[PDB]
């Protein structure tokens, strides 16, 4: 299974 | 201080981001969006009652009463013409950058900014204006040239005295020809009977001194010739009767809002209903049979409301505008309607539509009397918009 | 408290999660005990009087952003709503 | 390498931040109602039926009846003791409604005034009286937002809320105090009168896939959590509300593959009036189904 789109995008903010 | 200047720069960016998002969604929110950049902003907007249809043509000519708000330049009273399509209409942007669709027909020299311009319903050639000075000016546009004299000389047909300050409130009696009311920052309401009174100066027939703060708006009752309402920074709504001999006390006085009341509008379909707009961010609903009850309070605007107008075509439809850069269309028939969680998330059931096409305070707006659901709205960034929300919002099947 | 981080963890991407604290208690003339709950984040939600039994299942309160009191919801960030310009020459 | 991957991350981070921020802002302060978008019709439960029969006049009767089925006295407070391990002044805090001029809600403070025992021993008790006059009114409701009691270590407690309801009932109270377990004030108060789709978002940079993902909540916008309910609605939402990206949809019976890429074509003074060059634009113009035009008053 692939990482979830919402988690990818959350990662992107919190950086 | 310095922190606020930073947050304002951020906001300017955010406002433009949201503006781009609105532009892309317009074909999915509206049946019509015309956007015009006026040379100078207009503090006033009002559709004239007339519509012309050229015989061998698929459009009709509509007209507006606008004005100018300059920065060290000549001000004019403006009559603009707008071409809307017929029923056999035209096929982000669709026809961006168009020509000959919104034009200035008449421009007449005016002493300072037009705070408000309104046409006399009995003869729509006569326009009354609110100046940044004490006088209220009356113009019969037919009695003036379209092309203004570059000298700038303002020659109004009548000069109405007297207030001691400028104002915004202005209202012609739709049942007594030439009976005009005006509100001022001098706490008073003046009344003139221009219908017969002859130099080219006219003094007030009656001055009503009930308010104790800046009077913001004044409006005649649309069905009963001896009634009018006024709103002031008093936090009060006052109902007046011309027949009364006491001009210091109204027929009714209401503690209408929790801050300055800026506008009022009488329903054309009902002899009892009216609505008020306030700095308290709400639109209040009133029934003249019992002013000791606020029928409803419409809450959605994030800031002051400066205009409130009923739809000329629908008794349950009211629109409000302000400094939050939005124009909200309300439906009283939807008050109290049960909602799905998704529906309830967008706002109360009475809120029919939010128009977020403006990126600055909305100075005024006007419902087109010949074309249902067509509104013209003007902002302080020089942008005028002629728009109509998508039919499926108000119609079914 | 970072609004972005909070909404993304506790809030499931759309809500604010409040925590209560007992700041007062009262014993009525009738045999009943009520508690005054104070919400955290502070100054957004009002203090609520609650039954002594009702303390639990009220230790936290998850409010959807569109359900926050709109007057006070702006305290959450300087750029949710702003008056542009703040300083006005004309009405 | 890691330098190229960080540029990829950086490209997607800037718009994601904007969209996630607007998710918060627009949920409180919208640009437009999503229920009013044509590709979002499902969002609104309701219809326009009532309107044709709705009579604005009949609202008074209905409102007057609701009011008919809805809900004076001095307030006395007797202090028993301050607990810790003192001079106690009580004030009536009047938080007033904000007027246009005011920066914030003006606070009006009315002093009420006494000496209360420190850690009083019960079974050794031998009093402090501070009463409040009817300063509250349903008359000054247009001026005063809410009324509150200030105890001063300090503590505050509202007597009447915004919707003006008495929440400080008669009884035996204990309030927690604060600097500038826990200091307390003890008093007696009396009023003395359905099928999961597989939606993959592939993030492309240099027009080749650098991050493969799968939406957890299939028909919810990953940027702003909007529950579009149909794939049709989700694709319009994405393409129009998130135009900083180019979305390339690829159909599958089991879901969809949406390819996300960076749109490389994304793009007054506020002090006094400003001259401009008149320009007109027609963003939308569509023929209406039902002809509404007031043709009777039309000139030739
Ligand atoms: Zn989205």
């Amino acid at each position: 299974r692939k990482p979830k789109t919402e988690d990818f995008l959350t990662f992107l903010c919190l950086r | 201080d310095k922190e606020a200047a930073f947050d304002d720069a951020v906001e300017e960016r955010v406002i433009n981001e949201e503006y781009k998002i609105w532009k892309k969604n317009t074909p999915f929110l509206y049946d019509l969006v015309m956007t015009h950049a006026l040379e100078w902003p207009s503090l006033t907007a009002q559709w004239l009652p007339d519509v012309t249809r050229p015989e061998g043509k698929d459009f009709s000519i509509h007209r507006l009463v606008l004005g100018t708000h300059t920065s060290d330049e000549q001000n004019h009273l403006v009559i603009a013409s707008v071409q809307l399509p017929n029923d056999d209409a035209q096929f982000f942007g669709g026809f961006g950058s168009v020509s000959g669709k919104i034009e200035i027909e008449i421009k007449i020299n005016h002493e300072g900014e037009v705070n408000r311009a309104r046409y006399m319903p009995q003869n729509p050639c006569i326009i009354a204006t609110k100046t940044p000075s004490s006088d209220v000016l009356v113009f019969d546009y037919t009695k003036h040239p379209s092309k203004p004299d570059p000298s700038g000389e303002c020659n109004p047909d009548l000069r109405l005295r007297g207030h001691q300050k400028e104002g915004y409130g202005l209202s012609w009696n739709p049942n007594l020809s030439g009976h005009l009311l005006s509100a001022s920052d001098d706490h008073t309401i003046c009344l003139w009977d221009i219908s017969a009174v002859p130099g080219k100066v006219v003094d007030a027939k009656t001055i009503f001194t009930g308010h104790t703060a800046v009077v913001e708006d004044v409006s005649w009752h649309l069905l009963h010739e001896s009634l009018f309402g006024s709103v002031a920074d008093d936090q009060k709504l006052m109902i007046w009767d011309t027949r009364s001999n006491n001009t210091s006390k109204p027929s009714h006085s209401v503690d209408a809002h929790t801050a300055e009341v800026n506008c009022l509008s009488f329903n054309p379909y009902s002899e009892f209903i009216l609505a008020t707009g306030s700095a308290d961010k709400t639109v209040a609903l009133w029934d003249l049979r019992n002013l000791k009850l606020k029928l409803h309070s419409f809450e959605s605007h994030k800031d002051e409301i400066f205009q409130v107008q009923w739809s000329p075509h629908n008794e349950t439809i009211l629109a409000s505008s302000g400094t939050d850069r939005r124009l909200n269309v309300w439906d009283l028939s939807k008050i109290g309607e049960e909602q799905s969680p998704e529906d309830a998330e967008d706002g109360p059931p009475e809120l029919l539509f939010i128009h977020g096409g403006h990126t600055a305070k909305i100075s005024d707006f006007s419902w087109n009397p010949n074309e249902p659901w067509v509104i013209c709205s003007v902002s302080e960034d020089n942008i005028m918009q002629v728009w109509q929300m998508a039919e499926n919002i108000y119609n079914d099947e | 408290f970072n609004l972005s981080a909070h909404i993304e963890s506790l809030g499931k991407g759309h809500s604010v999660v409040f925590h209560s604290t007992v700041i007062a208690k009262r014993k009525e003339d009738s045999g009943k005990i009520k508690l005054l709950l104070h919400w955290m984040p502070e100054d957004i939600l009002p203090d609520v009087w609650v039954n002594e039994s009702e303390r639990h299942q009220l230790k936290t309160k998850v409010v959807h952003l569109s359900k926050l009191p709109k007057d006070t919801a702006l305290l959450l960030d300087p750029n949710i709503y702003r008056t542009m310009p703040q300083k006005r020459l004309k009405r | 390498v890691q330098a190229d991957h960080e540029l990829f991350l950086q490209a997607f981070e800037k718009p994601t931040q904007i969209y996630r921020f607007l998710r918060t802002r627009n949920l409180i302060a919208p640009i437009f109602l999503h229920r009013t978008l044509t590709y979002m019709s499902h969002r609104n439960s309701r219809t326009n039926i009532k309107r044709k029969t709705f009579k604005v006049d009949d609202m008074l009767s209905k409102v007057e009846k609701m009011k008919g089925e809805q809900e004076s006295a001095h307030l006395q407070l007797t202090f028993t003791g301050f607990f810790h391990k003192v001079t106690l002044e009580v004030l009536l805090v009047k938080v007033c409604h904000k007027k246009r001029k005011d920066v914030s809600c003006p606070i009006r403070q009315v002093p009420t005034g006494k000496q209360v025992p420190l850690n009083p021993d019960l079974n050794q008790t031998k009093p402090s009286l501070a009463v409040s006059s009817n300063e509250f009114e349903p008359s000054n409701s247009h001026m005063v937002k809410s009324y509150s009691l200030l105890f001063r270590f300090v503590a505050q407690m509202t007597v009447f809320d915004k919707n003006r309801r008495l929440q400080l009932l008669d009884g035996e109270y204990e309030v927690a105090m604060q600097e500038m377990q826990g200091p307390t004030l003890q008093f007696t108060l009396r009023w003395t009168g359905r099928q999961k789709l597989r939606i993959f978002y592939q993030f492309l940079y240099n027009n080749n896939t650098r991050q493969q993902t799968e939406a957890r909540d299939d028909l919810h916008c990953p940027w702003c959590t909007l529950n579009c309910r149909k794939l049709y609605s989700l694709l319009k939402h994405l393409k129009l509300c998130h135009s900083r990206f180019i979305f390339n949809y690829v159909y599958h019976p089991k879901g969809a593959r949406i390819d996300v890429s960076i749109n490389e074509c994304y793009d007054f003074s506020r002090n006094g009036p400003v001259k401009r060059t008149p320009i007109t634009h027609i963003l939308v113009c569509r023929p209406k189904r039902t002809k509404a035009s007031m043709s009777e008053f039309l000139e030739w």
